[PDB]
């Protein structure tokens, strides 16, 4: 992963407008609903049959706000990124079990949760600088898979 | 493919999208470009800079198939044939840019789709997206 | 789905497998449940030990659909109907992995048919595999 | 990527036992075959229209072997992967503009042409650390695509 310090400003500037609280679980919940193997790893979350139910559930809405500030610890390490996921790394690898390929599909759908919360500001290079950062989270995350 | 709930959704999203398929079909490509720079070599003699006639003429090639593809969506496979065998024995475009692509147009339907653009429409859009580049890479494997 | 030449390739090579079908499917598990351990979450109360009984079970039962598919190589959605509910509604079974057992599948009819084991029947065998796997992932995009 | 020293020796012990020469060819080879969109890349090569012409192809033959040299150059080491595949890394996106995705297709062709190559002898616990090898290797490369 490798953002000129342009990107990186940008990726900055943009996330001080971001509220976690919603957001959060915008995308956990998008993802359990467009990828919806991923329900298995949630089980004890309650229901997830329908999109309603998902975006209803509260610890949906709780767990997806943890995750964004830990994706936000990166934000402002984005050098190392690597050691800032090390124990999450370790934590979905060796007690969930999670593929690393769905970080990926991860990374995707806060892409599309970010395009549709800033709208017309969330322009071609915001996006591909966006992309990279995501990339290099998935990246981190599968790094003690290996 | 693709149940009558998420056809209903697609039929539903497509028709707001309207006039502006070539539009976001263009700015699918722009960001597309952009964010993945490897893709940018299936279109070398191309002025790929911002409103470029030549990237608005394909995405306008590519909203049409679209819409021809909902309008066609219980016959795909069929409906899309020609544009199967071009993309895979003449083009040989390599697979995983049908997936670049579509999560280009999914980003873009969102930022200009902001009520319709729901968690179910979302999950509707993206199996519709994953059909069409089914259909196109079939020819391969 | 797959061309004639494919079907008579993977006709061929699952006469030359035979009864071997059910071992060599237990291979394939032992395979990889070694080399990608996530994969291992699916058998919680299963004995994953080398010759266990159980894995050999799994093996004939993932051999004999394999080959009710070969037999109807023309009707394999619905001729894996079953299957491809049980895996995606029930089972919620996350699609990576049935490229990581068609791979390990390849790697062990290699191993056993060195002969037989062309680049042509190779090719066949994986867009044989391919189109399995795509059959029974169908229900969740 | 993590191997123990049992795992790195297994390695590097099935690995003598390899000749590059005709097993670089079946890798290429099989490459072009198994997944037809690579044959792209390729296409000063001739004709690879067929799987006989591809594996009767002679520049795919001296190219194959080409490859399986740098890939032993990674073998010999593997705690410096990246430094090792840096300046292909760099061709592979700058010129060729492989899609990455497609590095990991190659380690498992690489992998199946290993086990037709040794039989019974690439036992699952040899192929596990070799899967680990490949997806290294594939990682370096991509590296400066980042
Ligand atoms: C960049 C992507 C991701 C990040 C940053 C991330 C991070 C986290 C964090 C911060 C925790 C909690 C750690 C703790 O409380 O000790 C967690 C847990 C968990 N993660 Fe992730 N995660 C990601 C992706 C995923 C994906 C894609 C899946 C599976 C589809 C997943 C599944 C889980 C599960 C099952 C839990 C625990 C649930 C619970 O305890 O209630 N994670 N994740
Ligand atoms: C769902 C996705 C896609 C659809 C519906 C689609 C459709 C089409 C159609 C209808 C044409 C024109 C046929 C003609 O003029 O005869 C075309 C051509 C073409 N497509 Fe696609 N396309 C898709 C994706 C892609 C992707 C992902 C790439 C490459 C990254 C690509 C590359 C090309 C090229 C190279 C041409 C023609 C070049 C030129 O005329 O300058 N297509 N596409
Ligand atoms: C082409 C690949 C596959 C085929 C043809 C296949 C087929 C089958 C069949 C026929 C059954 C038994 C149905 C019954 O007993 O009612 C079954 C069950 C099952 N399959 Fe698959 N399978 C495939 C792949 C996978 C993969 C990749 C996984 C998980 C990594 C998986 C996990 C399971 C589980 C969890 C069960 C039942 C658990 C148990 O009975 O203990 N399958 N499979
Ligand atoms: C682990 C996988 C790979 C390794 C170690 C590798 C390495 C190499 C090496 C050593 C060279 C030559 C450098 C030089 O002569 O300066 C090369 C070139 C090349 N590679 Fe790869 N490669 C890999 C994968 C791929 C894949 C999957 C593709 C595309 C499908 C690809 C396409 C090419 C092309 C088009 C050339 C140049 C052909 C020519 O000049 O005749 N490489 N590669
Ligand atoms: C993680 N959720
Ligand atoms: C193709 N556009
Ligand atoms: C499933 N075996
Ligand atoms: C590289 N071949």
């Amino acid at each position: 992963m490798h953002l000129t310090p342009e990107e990186k400003s940008a990726v900055t500037a943009l996330w001080g407008k971001v509220n976690v609280d919603e957001v959060g679980g915008e995308a956990l919940g998008r993802l359990l609903v467009v990828y919806p193997w991923t329900q298995r790893f949630f089980e004890s979350f309650g229901d997830l049959s329908t999109p309603d139910a998902v975006m209803g559930n509260p610890k949906v809405k709780a767990h997806g706000k943890k995750v964004l500030g830990a994706f936000s610890d990166g934000l402002a390490h984005l050098d190392n990124l690597k050691g800032t996921f090390a124990t999450l790394s370790e934590l979905h690898c060796d007690k969930l079990h999670v593929d690393p390929e769905n970080f990926r599909l991860w990374g995707n759908v806060l892409v599309c949760v970010l395009a549709h919360h800033f709208g017309k500001e969330f322009t071609p290079p915001v996006q591909a600088a966006y992309q990279k950062v995501v990339a290099g989270v998935a990246n981190a995350l599968a790094h003690k898979y290996h | 493919m693709l149940s009558p709930a998420d056809k209903t959704n697609v039929k539903a999203a497509w028709g707001k999208v309207g006039a502006h398929a070539g539009e976001y079909g263009a700015e699918a490509f722009e960001r597309m470009f952009l964010s993945f720079p490897t893709t940018k070599t299936y279109f070398p003699h191309f002025d790929l800079s911002h409103g470029s006639a030549q990237v608005k003429g394909q995405g306008k090639k590519v909203a049409d198939a679209l819409t021809n593809a909902v309008a066609h969506v219980d016959d795909m496979p069929n409906a899309l044939s020609a544009l199967s065998d071009l993309h895979a024995h003449k083009l040989r475009v390599d697979p995983v840019n049908f997936k670049l692509l579509s999560h280009c147009l999914l980003v873009t339907l969102a930022a200009h789709l902001p009520a319709e653009f729901t968690p179910a429409v979302h999950a509707s859009l993206d199996k519709f997206l994953a059909s069409v580049s089914t259909v196109l890479t079939s020819k391969y494997r």
